[PDB]
């Protein structure tokens, strides 16, 4: 998983 | 004053107990220094197809005499497309013990992802627009400011320690250092952005060679494997031993042989003299299915996720804007002191 661009 | 709460290693990501509202439900959520919204999934929440987002605790606003709505809709999209949409809301979270009332949180009602997600980066990344950019609420206090704000912490700063890749779980404090868990220096970095928790990578020595860098790279305890720009990734890549395989239709994911050799290590070298050597059974992930994919990834973000984190002991601080890192040493015991 990637997490806030 | 710190606050020491348990990590809990999932596999992709690391997720701690946190209760929420005047009945303490507990919630399983997502530690991410790589987003700054707290959000959680609403027991009538409607997952996306395929997701089960609720065996991860729940939310019940009506069942918290506390809760109380801000009215504004909350839409968050992460890096890799996953999503979560529902409102904004407040109440009281409670963490190891220590309670900040009024917290604002997302009371999410549509979601991809598994679980909840505690995101405890800079305010000015927290995701108050909706899907086309438009702002829909103003940026606010988030966790760690609530809590320095209440008195439970001197400082928004927080350690991390990941623990070893066999371990099932680790440890992040809030306002608080171990410094039991780590060999030299804590080297102070400075943070290169104002919006995310990213520090100069100089260069990657990958195989015995060095690949200069010199861009920012995000600390990412949200993000499984490592990112870095395509033509970056693909000098490495090339001599990894890695393929750029084409999954599906414009979907593009680098995988490696399973047996590769794996008894070498990956070496980051960062500012002040600070190195953080990972070893290369961190870059093949079993799929489970005979294919592994390599633990690098091409993105147009440079991320250092778990599979880096597991080998440094981190202290991030949000009011120094500073990551003090060194290489991890693996141990039960601690010195912690308050930051």
């Amino acid at each position: 998983v990637v997490f806030a661009f | 004053d710190s606050i020491s709460l348990s990590l809990i290693n999932e596999g992709p990501s690391y997720a701690s107990k946190v209760s929420v509202g005047s009945n303490k439900q507990q919630q399983t959520v997502i530690i991410d220094t790589g987003s700054s919204d707290f959000w959680v999934v609403d027991s009538n929440a409607q997952c996306g197809k395929g997701v089960d987002c609720k065996s991860s605790g729940t939310f019940t606003p009506s069942s918290s005499s506390s809760y109380k709505n801000l009215g504004a809709a909350f839409t968050i999209r992460y890096g890799d497309g996953s999503t979560s949409q529902g409102t904004w809301g407040k109440d009281t979270v409670t963490i190891n013990g220590v309670s900040i009332t009024g917290q604002q949180i997302a009371d999410v009602t549509q979601t991809s992802v598994d679980q909840g997600i505690l995101g405890i980066g800079y305010t000015s990344n927290e995701a108050v627009y909706d899907t086309s950019g438009r702002q829909t609420t103003p940026n606010y206090d988030n966790v760690p400011v609530t809590l320095k704000k209440q008195g439970k912490i001197r400082t928004n700063a927080y350690s991390l320690y990941l623990n070893s890749p066999s371990a099932e779980t680790g440890t992040i404090i809030f306002g608080g250092v171990d410094n039991a868990k780590y060999s030299g220096k804590l080297v102070a970095e400075q943070v290169t952005s104002s919006q995310a928790l990213t520090i100069s990578l100089a260069s990657v020595n990958l195989k015995g060679s060095s690949f200069s860098f010199g861009d920012g790279a995000l600390l990412d305890s949200g993000t499984t494997l490592t990112y870095f720009p395509s033509d970056f990734a693909a000098q490495l890549a090339d001599k990894a031993g890695a393929r750029l395989v084409q999954v599906a239709r414009d979907q593009y994911l680098y995988f490696i042989d399973c047996n590769t050799d794996t008894s070498g290590t990956t070496v980051f070298n960062f500012g002040n003299g600070a190195k953080i050597t990972v070893p290369n059974t961190e870059y093949v992930y079993q799929n489970g299915d005979g294919t592994c994919l390599w633990g690098i990834q091409p993105s147009d973000d440079t991320i250092l996720g778990d599979n880096f984190l597991r080998h440094a002991y981190l202290l991030y601080n949000l009011d120094a804007n500073t990551i003090s890192i060194a290489q991890v040493k693996y141990t039960t015991d601690s010195s912690i002191s308050a930051v």
